[PDB]
């Protein structure tokens, strides 16, 4: 119904991917440094995770990027 | 206990009358700017009249809301004048405002206003001109030029001039109206332009196949037509209904048992006499796997209007129970053909016992040039119909304005004073009228109507500006035609809107 | 209408039998503190069917417990059918009475 | 019941096509970046085209209202260009308010504009070649199945939906004269299979009933049976209490089960079409009792499908199993019992020879989205040929024909002149727009990249080579085989100035506090 | 108060200042509705209904205001029309103007008791030699020139335009068909407009006219025993069952057939009470019609309480909901009752016309209503403008003549008499040139050339304006010469009601 | 409900578990750490960095700190009692625990086998306690003390006791109430009633049969119910019936005592059957 065009959505596409790329990669690797999981469903109710799979699932995100790349990974 | 008294509510009064006269203002004219009207259901109107529009439109000015009725009253009458009037009027309540601020306020306006027109009304009939059918014209040709005449203005192809001939014949049959409702022009599918067509009946736009369709009689040299407010299908005799089974027969029962009711509701229209089986809604499976066994025809969604329009021409009627029907909610022709043309199955109803109707089949096909024939064929119908209503004829584009602003200007200096400005200003407010249709010639109005008041000055019969030549010319020989009575009408219409409301600046409003 | 007369009918009906249960067990309570009082001092006896049959006292009491507890179930099994038959009534009401009337 | 002033409001209108016309403009072509969409119900897709995106994106404004609306007969027809007139259209249309701001009527501006498509008409119709034939468009639909199947749902054009494209609606075309109608052409995806399951389909096809296989799985003459009517004892797809009040009665169901099979086996048989389709639905069991007995039988049928194939057969259904005459049976030009995928049953397909009064052409896919994806391919590449045969006339395109019909309307204002060599110029221009928009949303410079086939316009004319549509570091529409129906452009040529013909319609912009309300 | 107490919207400012402008700006309103005029003035009901009249009560009767100084006063011109027909336009605007003159005196601090005798003083003073302002009288009211040159008045005093035929109609109406002897009736003479055809083309129907369609066969008799009610037919059936419809099948069948003949058994009760005519004020049934047209009752499918009043108003008709068999009450009255189309729609027709029980109903004639409306004000007027009842009305100048004659006059005397008296019995003189002003606008003059000139025609008691050319110059009319009078009697009452408020309405500081 | 405050609510409670003691101080240990990490965050020392430095350092801690510490007989309950009970003094607690630190340290030596003395977790040892009574009437206990009993006719003091469990409903399935009845008549009532009285009595009956000197009964929720006629009619079987106890008591006199759950009369086995050498309720103290 409403159109996102080019730039403005290139950046929240990226933006949020871009955040989307970060605690995971900081949580990916063995010295690769957790991240709190948040479920603000129960409480804030908690993990710390290396998995970006996780992350989704807790904290939900809205980007079209994300999305795909919560499908891809 | 509301109210305002007042020049303030006076010019209350003009300040909607110029606003909504805008409108209008060239929304007959070919062009303009549109707004599409969605209404709060959803529900768009683009509508070429402002009247429609005005329809839409509330008006917090009963001064404003009278010319709804006057414009109206215009278009009620004829269907044209609506925006013309709506300039007018205003135009009058445009040009008199300064006029009460100068001093013209007392009821000398509404005074002066009756011979104002009553001089035209007068010079207005007499310059018109009548025909006969051996007089300029076969009665036709009249007819033919103002079909052409109203096929002009959208170019289209040439075949407009031919196209004339072809809506004057139905046009002939029935004129029982001014307004096409009972003709119609129908678009078809398939064909070309050059060949279209006038049906002596009403005719079916699309009506759809289904099992042994081909099968089911395309051709009746006489139907009994079945006119559908309902449909029939298995979903309105349930297809769909379970049993408890224990022989198989049970399972054979329960199928067999539905399988009849739909065949009872429409057998006894088929022994009810009817061939021709209109559903303007539609047939579903079962049902018509029945008139295709019945091997009478039968139609679903086929237009409820062609569907009225068929009682107009077949004198049929519009049968609601599809349950033990008759003859006479049914309907005739003699001749019931069918045949697609194009991809639209296209029913025939002709040889109808009577004739409410005949319909235009407009074919090629086409979107650009057909919706502008229509569009152009609705008011050689205004104009053709009317033109045999009055054969006594005048011109537009200022064929008259200048003469008739001519004329009255002219005794203007037997006045003077206030309503002088009435024998100059109601001469002024002719012209604006074309001065609308110069714009949408292009043109410049003024300096068209400029010499044309000269050319009406030192000239002095027709000549005015016509947009479908986008040119200036007189009109009449111009061909362009349209019967004296709708401009008295119009001016009429239009001197009676104003003066009534110029004597009101006092204007009660309760909402008890 | 009599389709809304059985619902009404079988109600009272169902209904019946579960009330002197009540005395029943009520009685059945009365039997206990008399079996919680006989040590068989004079010979116990339930009877139950044409043939009187020798009975003891150690079987006699769950016996009356349990045929007070059968009896305090048998409360429920038409409070149950109550509302059942209750129900069906009243649903036809409206239009079995109007049904009676036009 | 607050009133926009003429330009004012078209200034508002103009308001619309900038950005929805926009879209196209990285989308245009496979240059063109496609269209996604998202929803409030949270569905996140990719769209097309302008009807596509412009029927799932919402249209809040007259002018956006007119969009899906002026598109619909494009992607109807032709099916390509669609995304087309939307650019071109909001370029005239932005070249509207400019000459009103270059103080020309609106009137006025519409009105050279008309013919000044003649002009390009004219140009257009001589463009590339008005001809095309059998084993001719064989080759171009290939061409045009090539850009549509290696567009879309895969950049690889698949030959078999290339050619499943063209044979199918040849099928309709050359049963209606060089005629035919998209709606009897259809392109039916079902996913299980693949991408590369692509099937021709002049005829229905639907899955065969097993409530056995092993009871043996056959398909039976050429011909269907389409019915109303019990093939075996009916139900109509809702459940049919199978109980029996003594253990005897257990005993006779499976005879009467039988016994009506064989009859309906019998009767239906004699009628024709031993696969006769049951328009009812049956318990597994007994079905597959007949199965047991014979004839795999269709049960559990939509209701729509036995009228659908009927119809398609031009054959009608028995209503009744007590009436029994194989014209109430269907017409199956081949009944083929064909497994549907590797990965699920075996359906019945109905090939109709006989009479196909609609032919859905099949193919299956990996995903739900690749499949439809390719339909995308489908539908439009089935609607050019549409066209394509009723006139046989294609034009190379993708802004060679807009570098240069933009060449006779521009060159024609000064033969024009007045206020049309004006609607001449800011016509034509809005042509080579798309070139231009197609270098852009390439990542190309356009007016460089239109610069160079102006060149050529210069040096050639009409070039059936121009601009790389592909992207390609040649520059043809000939070595890029970009051509499109010389009907199609000029249908798509009929729509720019339409619009703008319709955004001046009347003179009425007032609204009574109704107006998108 | 300067407390916080009692109660009062007038006084101090109010009284003086704020009451003579309530008592100022409808009068303002009134000044051209009264007299020939082209003022014209919109008006919206409760209905929000869109309508021009320059008529006050019907402006009047939705105007609200805080004081009682605007409010109050209308019931004189109520009292007044009450009593005449127009002269009612005037009534307020009198008081007004010549109220205001003594905020002036106010001004010029002028005591109540003071300020109120004088007017009431030469309030007789114009009664006085109000008589000696009859210029002629009232001769046959069977005539229709006779009552036309008055009718022309109220209707000119409404409205310039229609007045004439509008005169002539309503005596070709006849006002003749009642001695008007002291028996006159309104109610036996009713206007019933038709939309449709034109205004000229509207008729006078003697006998009743009720444009509601007259349904099915006309009445038994002419001499219509006519059953009036309210409800006659609201159906004999209810359906409610186990479905409402069917539940046992059957007992549906009972209803809808036994339904048509109880509304045979009313019907055939209505030949059987012995209605010539039924009247529904509910709805016609059908088979009941059906059998109503068997027994050729005549019926109406449906009657407004209007038609249901005057039906049980001149029939001596009681309008009855009946689910049962009827009883005539409602009875006969009129002695012949037919079906007229005129606008071409069918019309319920009532003639008894005795000359007494004498029905000339107008039956209007006009494509709208609003059209018929404000005609129907002054028309509402012209009849009961002639409804004086004398039959010798003592004829006076119409159009305001008489106003100058006594300005003169009783300004003259105003002069004679002295003391703080004089200005009282001075400003009442003055009270004429109001309209003479007011008119003069719609005319298009100043009201000096007016006034100097109806002061300089002096006595006349013809010379006078309007909305005229006539008006405009000359300062002269004929409003007595040309056939433009008045009855004597509005007159006295025109000057009287208002002149006692005028007083009356200042004195109250509350 | 913060996180890192999650963490400490989360870390004490912990300690809670892991000793019960310095609970209080691992709330104070962390913060001091964490005081000296903002510095090196200050510093900006890598949280990999910052983290595998430490744990590490803790047991380069632990060495020197356990030297610090002395080993004392884990073996000998006076030792065992001594620094116990110089703990209890050098701790909180000394009042009812130096004079129940006989009896704590007693059935943990009770369930210390070891000289190491392990870890000896809680689990067999069961604190109850009684209403009143007195911190003398506190004791240890040899064999489950369990709450109240069921005895109609029952078995009040049973030995040597076979200790049935009983996961299914002895009253037959409640129907109506407890128990099978059909009726909206009596005659449907007495024919059927037949039924339901005599075989409770028998699955009753096979318990017994079973060799059940005791029963557990867990909860007639956790049961169906038990008719307790039938019951009666079973504590007539001179079992020890224990009914209404908890899955958890259960649980604890299947893991501690060795009854394990009993759903049904074959599933009545030795192993399912704890053996009580005294099972007799006690009024007392």
């Amino acid at each position: 119904a409403d159109e996102e065009r080019a730039e403005t959505a290139r950046l929240t596409s990226f933006i949020g991917a871009i955040a989307i790329g970060d605690l995971v990669k900081s949580t990916l690797g063995p010295k690769g440094m957790d991240k709190i999981l948040l479920s603000s469903g129960r409480d804030a109710s908690l993990m710390v995770t290396n998995d970006g799979a996780t992350i989704l699932k807790n904290i939900g995100v809205d980007n079209p990027a994300a999305k795909v790349l919560v499908d891809m990974s | 206990t509301d109210s305002s008294q007042g020049i303030p509510q006076l010019v209350s009064n003009i300040s909607a009358c110029q606003v909504i006269a805008e409108a209008v203002r060239t929304t007959l004219g070919p062009r303009g700017m549109d707004k599409l009207i969605v209404d709060g259901r959803g529900k768009a109107t683009i509508s070429n009249d402002g009247a429609t529009i005005l329809k839409l439109l509330d008006v917090v000015h009963p001064a404003a809301k009278t010319l709804v009725d006057i414009a109206k009253s215009q278009d009620a009458e004829v269907g044209d004048g609506t925006t013309s009037v709506t300039l007018l009027a205003a135009e009058f309540l445009k040009q008199v405002k300064p006029y009460v601020e100068e001093g013209l306020h007392p009821q000398i306006i509404i005074r002066a206003f009756r011979t104002a027109t009553q001089l035209a009304v007068n010079k207005i009939k007499e310059i018109a001109v009548t025909v006969k059918k051996a007089d300029k014209v076969e009665q036709r040709k009249l007819l033919e030029k103002c079909a052409m005449t109203a096929l002009s203005s959208k170019l289209i192809s040439q075949q407009k001039a031919f196209f004339a001939k072809m809506v004057v014949d139905a046009v002939m049959m029935l004129d029982d109206l001014l307004q096409l409702k009972m003709i119609g022009i129908k678009k078809v599918q398939g064909g070309a332009l050059e060949d279209s067509q006038l049906v002596a009946g009403v005719a079916f736009k699309k009506t759809f196949s289904y099992a042994g369709f081909e099968m089911q009689p395309k051709k009746y040299h006489n139907p009994k037509i079945a006119l559908l407010n309902v449909e029939l299908e298995l979903k309105a005799e349930k297809d769909n209904a379970e049993i408890r089974v224990h022989t198989v027969e049970d399972y054979q029962a329960i199928v067999d048992a539905e399988w009849n009711i739909l065949y009872d509701k429409l057998e006894k229209i088929h022994h009810s006499g009817a061939k021709v089986v209109l559903s303007k809604l539609p047939i579903g499976d079962v049902a018509t796997q029945y008139f295709a066994d019945r091997d009478m025809f039968c139609a679903g969604r086929v237009p409820e209007e062609d569907l009225k329009r068929t009682m107009m021409a077949c004198g049929g009627s519009i049968q609601t129970s599809v349950n033990a029907l008759s003859a006479d909610v049914l309907g005739r022709c003699q001749v019931f053909e069918e045949t697609q043309i194009g991809g639209e199955r296209y029913n025939f109803f002709t040889g109808c016992p009577k004739a409410k109707t005949c319909t235009f089949i407009l074919r090629g096909g086409a979107e650009q040039f057909m919706e502008e024939t229509e569009r152009s064929l609705h008011d050689a119908i205004m104009i053709v119909r009317r033109a045999i209503k009055n054969d006594s004829v005048v011109a537009g584009g200022g064929a008259i304005e200048m003469e008739l602003s001519k004329y009255l200007r002219d005794y203007s200096r037997t006045i003077p004073g206030k309503q002088q400005l009435l024998i100059g200003a109601y001469a002024k407010a002719l012209e604006i009228i074309p001065r609308q249709l110069c714009d949408n010639a292009g043109f410049d109005a003024t300096n068209i109507l400029n010499k044309l008041r000269a050319r009406h000055a030192q000239g002095g019969t027709w000549y005015g500006v016509d947009i479908n030549n986008e040119d200036i010319a007189d009109n009449f020989e111009a061909f362009v035609w349209e019967p004296a009575m709708v401009r008295i009408n119009a001016l009429t219409a239009a001197s009676e809107a104003a003066c009534l409301i110029v004597s009101v600046d006092e204007t009660i409003k309760n909402p008890r | 209408v009599e389709k809304y007369q059985q619902l009404q009918k079988d109600l009272s009906k169902s209904m019946s039998g579960r009330q002197k249960l009540e005395a029943q067990l009520t009685e059945n309570n009365i039997v206990k503190e008399e079996l919680a009082l006989l040590d068989g001092s004079n010979v116990v006896f339930k009877l139950l069917g044409p043939v009187l049959v020798k009975q003891e006292l150690g079987e006699a009491r769950a016996t009356v417990g349990k045929r007070l507890d059968y009896i305090t179930a048998e409360i429920k099994r038409y409070e149950s059918q109550l509302r059942d038959l209750e129900r069906q009534s009243e649903q036809q009401r409206e239009t079995l009475a109007q049904l009676q009337q036009e | 019941k607050s009133r926009l002033m003429g330009l004012e409001a078209l200034k508002s209108h103009i308001m619309a096509a900038k950005a929805v016309a926009n879209t196209m403009r990285t989308s245009l072509g496979p240059n063109g970046l496609d269209k996604m969409m998202v929803d409030k119900d949270g569905d996140v897709t990719v769209t097309n085209d302008g009807a596509t995106i412009l029927s799932m994106m919402d249209v809040d404004h007259q002018i956006a209202k007119l969009m899906v609306e002026l598109s619909k007969s494009q992607d109807d027809e032709i099916g390509d260009g669609t995304t087309g007139v939307v650019v071109l259209a909001g370029a005239l249309l932005e070249e509207a308010e400019q000459l009103l701001d270059r103080g020309i009527h609106p009137i006025r501006i519409a009105d050279g504009y008309e013919q000044a498509a003649r002009v390009a008409i004219e140009h257009l119709d001589k463009i590339s070649d008005s001809v095309l034939v059998d084993i001719k468009d064989t080759e171009p639909l290939i061409q045009t199945a090539k850009t549509t199947l290696g567009s879309k749902v895969v950049n690889s054009c698949h030959r078999q939906m290339a050619e499943i494209a063209v044979n199918a609606v040849l099928t309709v075309a050359d049963m209606e004269r060089r005629d035919v109608d998209f709606e009897l052409i259809k392109v039916e995806g079902k996913v299980g299979g693949r991408l590369e399951d692509t099937k021709l389909i002049k005829g229905v096809i639907v899955d065969k009933d097993f409530s056995h296989p092993q009871m043996p799985k056959k398909v039976e003459d050429a011909k269907i049976a389409i019915l109303t009517c019990p093939f075996e004892p009916p139900k109509p797809k809702t459940k049919h209490k199978l109980d029996v009040t003594s253990v005897e009665d257990y005993k006779a169901l499976q005879k009467y089960e039988k016994e009506k099979f064989e009859e309906m086996i019998q009767q239906i048989k004699e009628t024709g079409a031993n696969l006769a389709i049951c328009q009812w639905g049956f318990d597994d069991e007994a079905n597959h009792l007949l199965l047991q007995n014979n004839l795999p039988a269709v049960r559990w049928v939509g209701g729509p499908e036995i009228e659908l194939i009927a119809i398609a057969t031009g054959g009608r259904i028995v209503p009744r199993f007590s009436e029994l005459t194989a014209e109430k049976l269907g017409f199956a030009g081949l009944v083929q019992e064909i497994s549907f995928g590797t990965t699920k049953d075996k359906m019945l397909v109905i090939e109709q020879c006989k009479n196909s009064r609609a032919v859905t052409i099949f193919i299956r896919g990996g995903n739900k989205m690749i499949i439809e994806e390719a339909k995308r391919s489908l539908h439009d590449a089935l609607c050019v040929i549409r066209n394509l045969i009723r006139d046989n006339r294609v034009v190379y395109g993708g802004g060679a024909a807009e570098i240069s019909c933009a060449l006779a309307v521009s060159q024609e204002a000064d033969k024009c002149p007045t206020l049309e060599q004006y609607a001449m110029r800011a016509f034509a221009d809005a042509l080579e727009v798309i070139p231009m928009a197609l270098s852009e949303n390439s990542g190309m410079n356009p007016i460089q990249t239109m610069t160079e086939v102006r060149a050529r316009q210069v040096k050639e004319m009409n070039p059936a080579l121009g601009i790389d549509c592909l992207h390609k570091g040649t520059n043809d529409m000939k070595q890029q085989h970009v051509i499109e129906t010389l009907i199609g452009k000029k249908q798509q040529i009929s729509l720019a100035t339409q619009m703008v013909r319709m955004i001046l319609k009347i003179d009425d912009i007032r609204k009574p506090g109704e107006s998108e309300e | 108060m300067l407390k916080e107490g009692a109660k009062h919207f007038s006084g101090l400012e109010e009284a003086v200042y704020r009451n003579i402008q309530a008592c100022k700006e409808l009068a303002q309103t009134t000044r051209t509705a009264y007299g020939p005029n082209g003022m014209n003035k919109m008006v919206i009901n409760h209905l929000e209904k869109l309508f021009v009249t320059n008529d006050a009560a019907t402006i009047l009767r939705e105007l609200e205001v805080q004081h009682p100084a605007a409010k109050m006063i209308v019931m004189a011109s109520h009292m007044q029309e009450q009593e005449v027909g127009d002269g009612t336009n005037f009534v307020l605007v009198f008081a007004g103007a010549l109220l205001e003159l003594a905020e002036e005196l106010l001004r010029i601090g002028l005591s109540v008791s003071e300020v109120i005798e004088g007017y009431e003083i030469a309030c007789r003073k114009a009664h006085e030699i109000l008589p000696n302002l009859v210029c002629c009288s009232a001769k046959n009211l069977r005539d229709i020139d006779e009552v036309s040159s008055l009718l022309r008045t109220s209707i000119m005093s409404k409205q310039y335009g229609n007045e004439v035929f509008l005169a002539k109609l309503i005596a070709q109406a006849c006002v003749s068909i009642f001695p008007d002897s002291g028996h006159f009736n309104v109610d036996n003479i009713r206007v019933c407009k038709i939309l449709g055809s034109g205004i000229s083309s509207s008729s006078v129907l003697h006998g009743m006219v009720f444009k509601k369609e007259t349904e099915g066969d006309v009445t038994s008799v002419k001499d219509a025993k006519i059953a009036v009610y309210s409800c006659p037919f609201d159906g004999m059936i209810t359906e409610t069952k186990g479905t409402v419809l069917i539940k046992t099948a059957e007992e549906l069948m009972n209803f809808s057939k036994g339904e048509e003949n109880l509304m045979d058994a009313q019907v055939k009760a209505i030949a059987d009470t012995g209605a010539n005519v039924v009247v529904t004020g509910g709805k016609v049934a059908d088979m009941a019609l059906h059998y109503a047209n068997k027994y050729n009752i005549m019926l109406v499918r449906l009657n407004s309480k209007w038609d249901l009043r005057r039906l049980c108003k001149t029939v001596g008709a009681t309008a009855l909901p009946r689910l049962t068999p009827p009883v005539l009450e409602e009875m006969g009255h009129c002695d012949s009752v037919y079906l007229s189309e005129v606008g071409d729609t069918q019309v319920v027709v009532f003639k008894h016309e005795k000359e007494d029980g004498a029905i000339s109903t107008i039956v209007l004639r006009g494509s709208t209503d609003n059209l018929m409306d404000d005609i129907e004000r002054a028309v509402d007027d012209g009849v009961n403008t002639f409804k004086v009842l004398t039959r010798d009305k003592r004829l006076v100048p119409g159009g305001g003549a008489t106003e100058i004659e006594l300005a003169k006059q009783i300004t003259s005397y105003g002069e004679t008499c002295p003391g703080l008296e004089q200005y009282a019995i001075k400003k009442f003189a003055e009270a004429f040139e109001a309209i003479p002003r007011a008119l003069a606008e719609n005319s298009g003059v100043k009201a000096n050339e007016v006034i100097s000139k109806l002061y300089a025609v002096h006595q006349e008691g013809n010379k006078n304006v309007g909305l005229d050319i006539e008006a405009e110059v000359p300062a002269v009319k004929d409003m007595l010469e040309a056939g433009i009078l008045d009855t004597y009697l509005g007159k006295y009452w025109a000057i009287k009601l208002a002149t006692n408020a005028a007083v009356t309405v200042l004195r109250v500081d509350q | 409900l913060h996180p890192a405050a999650r963490m400490l609510v989360e870390l004490s409670k912990a300690q809670d578990i892991e000793a019960g003691d310095g609970t209080t101080s691992v709330v104070i240990i962390a913060g001091s750490l964490l005081d000296s990490c903002t510095k090196l965050l200050q510093k900006g020392i890598h949280p990999t960095i910052i983290s595998e430095s430490f744990q590490k350092a803790l047991e380069k801690g632990i060495e020197i700190l356990t030297d610090m510490s002395r080993p004392v007989e884990l073996s000998d309950r006076e030792t065992l009692l001594n620094s116990a009970t110089t703990s209890l003094n050098s701790k909180v607690v000394s009042q009812y625990s130096s004079l129940l630190s006989p009896m704590s340290v007693n059935a943990v030596m009770k369930v210390i086998d070891p000289a190491t003395a392990t870890s000896v977790d809680l689990r067999d040892i069961k604190i109850v306690k009684k209403l009143g009574g007195t911190i003398d009437d506190c004791e240890l206990v040899e064999g489950l003390v369990l709450t109240q009993k069921v005895s109609n006719s029952g078995i009040t003091r049973v030995e040597k006791a076979k200790i049935g469990l009983i996961q299914f409903c002895l009253s037959a399935p409640k129907t109506d109430m407890d128990n099978q009845i059909v009726v909206s008549d009596y005659a449907q009532m007495d024919r059927v009633l037949r039924e339901e009285r005599a075989y409770i009595l028998n699955l009753v009956k096979q318990i017994k049969k079973t060799g059940c000197n005791v029963l557990l009964i867990q909860k007639s929720i956790l049961r169906d119910a038990l008719s307790d006629l039938a019951l009666h009619f079973l504590n007539k079987m001179k079992i020890m019936v224990i009914k209404d106890i908890e899955r958890e008591d259960i649980e604890f006199i299947c893991k501690t005592i060795g009854t394990k759950p009993v759903a049904h009369i074959d599933q009545f086995t030795a192993d399912m059957l704890g053996s009580a050498e005294l099972a007799e309720e006690v009024n007392l103290n």
